[PDB]
RNA sequence: GCUCCACACAGAUGGAUACGAAUAAGGCGUCCUUGUGGCGUCGCUGAACCAUAGCAGGCUAGCAACGGUGCACUUGGCGGAAAGGCCUUGGGUGCUUGCUGGCGAAUUGCAAUGCGUGGGGAUAAAUCAUUUGUAUACGACUUAGA
RNA sequence: GCAGUCAAGCGUUCAUAGCGACAUUGCUCGGCUCUUCCUAUCAUACCGAAGCAGAAUUCGGUAA
RNA sequence: AGAACUGGCGAUGCGGGAUGAACCGAACGUAGAGUUAAGGUGCCGGAAUACACGCUCAUCAGACACCACAAAAGGUGUUAGUUCAUCUAGACAGCCGGACGGUGGCCAUGGAAGUCGGAAUCCGCUAAGGAGUGUGUAACAACUCACCGGCCGAAUGAACUA
RNA sequence: GGCCAGCAUCAGUUUUGGUGGCAGGAUAAAUCCAUAGGAAUGUAGCUUGCCUCGGUAAGUAUUAUAGCCUGUG
């Protein structure tokens, strides 16, 4: 058949760093709600 | 140790194979690598197929007459699974390349010549009993490939004449091997057991 | 009218079968499996060939075809009492396995002169069986 | 949890003789020869007292001892296979057009010629495996037998005359007309 | 346009070579399977159609036909390929010991200056028992899965004012590769 | 590799409170520091208390009692996961304590991805008598005369070619 | 290409030592009911096996046996997958360390590895120019002409 | 979407410190022309379900 | 989003993170030798196709990273657990049989006997059988299981967690 | 007296082996030996069932014609 497209296992250095952002981000939230 | 070294790529690992043969030129040894179509791989059939395919799907869109060359023959199939694993852009890799030599069956001369195997690379060892793997005569043949059937004749041929050779051989062995053991017990004899030999 | 079925025949791993060891501070050595720990591990004993009594790995070692009655969790003495009785070290000693590793050894120690000696007996040893042959 | 030993138990009777080299299985008795390659199961056989066969995986997994138990089984089959036999009986029924299934043999294939289904054209040929010989059932109106050694020939050719007969592009609760596997059996009865 | 017609290139020379063959029985008697001619021509036919099912079954039709001209093809020589993993491999050719002035005139350019030495030594090649001739035939016969006659084309009697006869190669679908390289 | 430790702690000696209880427990770890340090952390669990409120008394290698026969253990688990911490009995056939804790360790980080501060050991026993041993892969060891061969073997290459194609008989 | 003259000169260092297939199986030896056959034996590394001693291997005296090997003549058979090599029939011919004699080695000084040109002649062919037009931007192609 | 009805559990013990999924109940800048690609396919190909008598059709699957 | 304090870059080369403004290492004269950091040791590529216990098969696995987003789940993939259950007074599975009479309970209505539907849903008899679990007939019948009982002989079952 | 080298005995930095003496802990724990109890995946024996002649099976039997565990020294 026609093989359809495969997705990249490449992260971007924009993604990768993204990810840290995003993953320090909900860490601030976490300590926040563990407070209430 | 060798000048060449003929490999029996049978039910060996393409990989394990080729990183085998790889570091051995750059390193300077010529190695010859045969019976490639009963090479082997890892995983149920299906499996490889697909996944040649998706490599058999990537074509310089605008020209493919320039993009990724997709090779059919079982050699060349393991001639970019070890290519790939040598600096083949620069010199000392072209230089490196150019003592490899890659066969589908066995062809002369190198059929009347001893021809070794890589442990290491051996899928019998490797891999783990009933773990399925896929050869690779089918891949090819089911991809492009399209002299899976002639080898095949010219292989079973190729053996015959070799049985025979060997039936020969194992006679005039076995005549060496009586006279000598009427050999022993004959001081020079004797003596050689002290010395181990 | 038979139903022959054969055979795939191993070396069973068992309380006192016997095994030599191929890594490690004994190496080359034999011992008895006294008693079975797991899959891997087995514990093992040889006290006439020294080896101290001690869990080790199916790993570390390989199992030799020649067996003996041994008691399970056999401490060294009745290890020492059944390993001399059934005669165990002899028997090894008539198989082609130890004089192997006995021709190995032998072909190591050998002096320089020793084995120009060789030389010269191969020398003489080829030509009464090249002799030997060509004639039938 | 990784068995040790796992083993079953081949009851072999007096007629039969069971040869094993390798994974290649001999069943030699009074109706004929079967022989059935194994080399994908990886298993140990083991003959105790020439009438009882011990199949054998050590070291194996829930896959592998599901594996165990299957090899048990086909081996057996050929054993029932070589005894009794297999006897499948396939009647056919048909509302309007009466169907009419005939044996061909063009170049020695012995077809099965499946004409005036449902009032259809096209005449449907089924091939005929080695070891599988079909007779129709005297006295009984509008059946089939197949008849051989192996379950495999006998069922799978008893598949395929039902499939070649496929009501296309119609009911099911109107259109009974096909051929279907009446009853599976033995040749031999006790 | 249509994507398999490329690249839509000026070919290597105006006899194009026939790319493939009708496949092969082996029990069917010895016959060729492509013939060469010069196509000059055009004209109109008439005829009665028996094709049933038609709205033209007893009916005429009219139309347009092609005339090749094809004088007699003259066998000159006989080649034989050995089946490799690599495709096909011409391991023996073998000729006809004297061949005429056109296909001598094919393996020259210029014909007129030239002192027409071609085959010369290979005709007292032949000079003898056969002896070598024999060997090649038997070299072909022994292995060689596929046998082609090489042919050529009788230019004189055509009206073109070319004198320089076309060489082939036509396979052979009649089996027994003995009865091939014998006819 | 492991090591048994008796490690112990009565709550530094002060006015009005003379000779505490001396705390006392089993502590496996590689070295006496990390044994020390594991035993502070248990203690602030069992009580409240802290490291400089106390003192280490005494820490002392527990050798094993016989170390040439073959035991079966039961071992008393407990581990901080993915959710909420639970208890977890594994029988363990060996011939020591350190050995048997050591196939525990390496076994729990395989199928239960725990690493070393998450788990308490609570409680190794020696389970005396046969037909008490609960686990059925530990009773599998335990039947009479047990033969069983090790098919299909790997033979170890010191080079890279070899000359024969290799036999994996055993 | 042949002939006549003149000149020029990517890593050898004992041997790539050939059954095929299976791996939960095999190899070899023997025997017979000739078979998916019985019995014995082998592996667990090529750590092998074959070759291997002579001024970098000289010169000679022999003794034992019809062997081993080199060189070139030679009877075929075989090899098409890159066959370009494999066995075999013999005659000659040296050498043989199978065993025993007979001579020579220095001073090397205590290490420094120790097959093309530039012209002739003879004869095959190609290109240009001519003609062609199934070709044609120019190239190229197809032609034609002692 | 808002509010309520349930409600696996967790809440620092734990249902009466509280959060709480699927349901459920309440009214209510545009366009001409070409090349290539994607499938989330309108048709063509083969199927499955459908009161699918036949014809016609509806939904769904593979499919570029 | 606002402060404070703190590092880094800025005026800073070099090792590594395949690649690189802020990521890991790192006291820059010119050289020699040894040892290391971070990162690594299949080959590209210098360095173990090391050793040991495990887990995973992915129809485009995974190598990834405060374990952050689609993330709550679905799955008869597989391995470990936990909590309740049965079990040689015979566990699960499997067929063989009983599976009852009041009773065709009342309204319903052409016909509804457990099984189109509306409400209780009770008694007796047992080893156990529901005013009935589905298939079925117009209505019944017949079959089915849930409940027992007969041979069969060791483990099995459910709900969660990883 | 210039260019390059080899060896020896030396000195500084370092890398890599071989072998001896001690000291610590439960003055290692073990093993081994002597003694006292136990159960077993039960050992010889003994009893019993039904068969290919003696194998197996279901009880006893604390080791007797295998052994093991625990305790004390």
């Amino acid at each position: 058949m026609r093989v359809r497209k495969r997705q990249s296992r490449r992260t971007s250095t924009k993604l990768k760093e993204g990810i840290k952002k995003k993953a320090s981000a909900h860490r601030k939230k976490e300590k926040k709600m563990a407070k209430k | 140790v060798e000048p060449v070294v003929v490999i029996d790529g049978k039910g060996h690992l393409v990989g394990r194979l080729a990183s085998v043969v790889a570091k051995q030129l750059l390193n300077g040894q010529k190695i010859v690598v045969v019976r490639a179509e009963e090479l082997n791989i890892s995983g149920e059939f299906f499996r490889n197929k697909l996944k040649y395919h998706d490599f058999l799907r990537k074509a310089t869109a605008f020209n493919k007459t320039r993009g990724p060359f997709h090779f059919r023959a079982p050699s060349r199939i393991f001639y970019k699974a070890l290519r790939g694993m040598v600096s083949h852009k620069t010199a000392r890799g072209k230089a490196a390349l150019e003592r490899l030599k890659v066969f589908e069956g066995i062809p002369p001369p190198y059929d009347k010549k001893k021809r070794v195997v890589v442990p290491q690379a051996l899928r019998v060892l490797r891999l783990k009993p009933g773990r399925k793997y896929t050869t690779l005569g089918k891949l090819s043949t089911s991809v492009g490939w399209k002299y899976e059937d002639v080898v095949a004749k010219l292989e079973a041929k190729r053996k015959v004449s070799s049985a025979e050779y060997y039936a020969k051989k194992r006679a005039f062995t076995k005549k060496v091997a009586s006279a000598n053991a009427t050999a022993a017990e004959s001081d020079v004899a004797k003596q050689l057991a002290a010395l181990g030999y | 009218t038979d139903s022959i079925v054969k055979a795939s025949n191993w070396r069973l791993v068992e309380v006192g079968r016997v095994v030599l060891i191929k890594k490690g501070q004994s190496a080359g050595k034999l011992a008895a499996i006294v008693e079975i720990i797991d899959q891997k591990k087995v514990l093992i004993d040889g006290p006439k060939a020294g080896v101290p009594r001690q869990a080790i790995n199916l790993g570390q070692v390989v199992l030799t075809p020649l067996t003996f009655a041994l008691p399970r969790g056999a401490r060294t003495a009745t290890v020492s009492k059944k390993w001399a009785a059934a005669a165990v070290c002899e028997k090894w000693a008539a198989s082609s396995w130890a004089k192997k590793i006995a021709q190995r050894e032998r072909r190591a120690a050998l002096t320089d002169f020793e084995r120009f000696q060789v030389m010269v007996l191969r020398k003489q040893k080829r030509y009464t069986v090249k002799k030997a042959l060509a004639k039938a | 949890m990784k068995y040790i030993q796992t083993e079953q138990q081949i009851e072999v009777p007096e007629g039969v003789t069971v040869s094993i080299k390798s994974r290649i299985v001999k069943v030699v008795g009074p109706r004929g020869t079967l022989t059935k390659n194994l080399k994908h199961i990886d298993v140990t056989f083991t003959k105790v007292n020439n009438q009882l066969i011990k199949v054998a995986v050590h070291n194996g997994g829930r896959k592998h001892v599901a594996a165990l138990r299957t090899v048990k089984s086909l081996v057996d089959n050929m054993i029932t296979g070589v005894t009794k036999g297999y006897k499948y009986k396939m009647r056919y029924v048909y509302a309007h057009f009466p169907i009419n299934v005939n044996i061909v043999e063009k170049d020695g294939a012995k077809f099965i010629e499946v004409r005036n289904f449902l009032g259809d054209k096209k005449i449907r040929n089924v091939p005929v495996r080695d070891g599988v010989t079909i007779e129709f059932s005297t006295n009984v109106k509008d059946e089939i037998v197949l008849s051989g050694n192996s379950v495999e020939d006998v069922s799978q050719n008893a598949a395929d005359l039902q499939q070649i007969c496929r009501v296309r592009n119609k009911d099911i609760r109107k259109f009974l007309d096909g051929i279907y596997v009446s009853h599976k059996g033995f040749i031999t009865e006790d | 346009g249509h994507l398999g017609f490329l690249p839509r290139k000026r070919a290597a020379s105006i006899r194009a070579r026939v790319k493939a063959f009708p496949k092969d029985d082996r029990s069917k008697p010895v016959a060729l399977t492509s013939f060469l001619g010069y196509k000059a021509g055009m004209t109109t036919i008439v005829r009665d159609l028996d094709r049933p099912g038609s709205k033209f079954h007893k009916r005429e039709v009219v139309e347009a036909v092609t005339v090749v001209d094809t004088p007699p093809v003259v066998v000159v020589g006989v080649v034989g390929y050995v089946e490799t993993p690599r495709g096909l491999r011409s391991l023996t050719t073998v000729w006809a010991e004297h061949l005429s002035d056109e296909v001598k005139r094919r393996f020259y350019k210029n014909w007129y200056k030239s002192k027409k030495k071609a085959f010369t030594k290979y005709s007292a090649k032949y000079a003898q028992d056969g002896a070598g001739i024999e060997r090649e035939l038997a070299r072909i016969k022994k292995y060689a899965s596929v046998v082609r006659v090489l042919v050529h084309t009788q230019i004189r009697k055509t009206p073109l004012a070319q004198k320089k006869a076309h060489l082939a190669e036509i396979q052979l679908n009649g089996g027994s590769i003995s009865e091939k390289v014998d006819w | 590799h492991f090591k048994e430790y008796q490690v112990i702690g009565r709550r530094l000696p002060t006015e009005s409170v003379p000779e505490p209880k001396l705390f006392r427990m089993r502590i496996f770890a590689s070295n006496e520091v990390i044994a020390k340090s594991r035993y502070w952390y248990f203690l602030q669990k069992l009580h409240k208390v802290k490291k400089a409120s106390g003192e280490i008394v005494s820490i002392n290698q527990i050798n094993e009692a016989h170390p040439t026969k073959v035991k079966n253990f039961g071992v008393w688990v407990r581990y901080d996961s993915r959710s909420g911490t639970h208890n977890m009995y594994k029988e363990i056939r060996d011939v020591s304590r350190v050995a048997a804790v050591e196939t525990l360790y390496q076994d729990m980080a395989a199928r239960h991805r725990a690493r070393f501060r998450s788990i308490h050991i609570l409680k190794v026993a020696e389970i005396e008598k046969t037909a008490d041993v609960k686990r059925q892969y530990v009773k599998q060891f335990l039947t009479k005369d047990l033969k069983f061969p090790l098919p299909h073997r790997v033979q170890k290459s010191t080079k890279t070619f070899s000359y024969k194609r290799p036999s994996t008989f055993y």
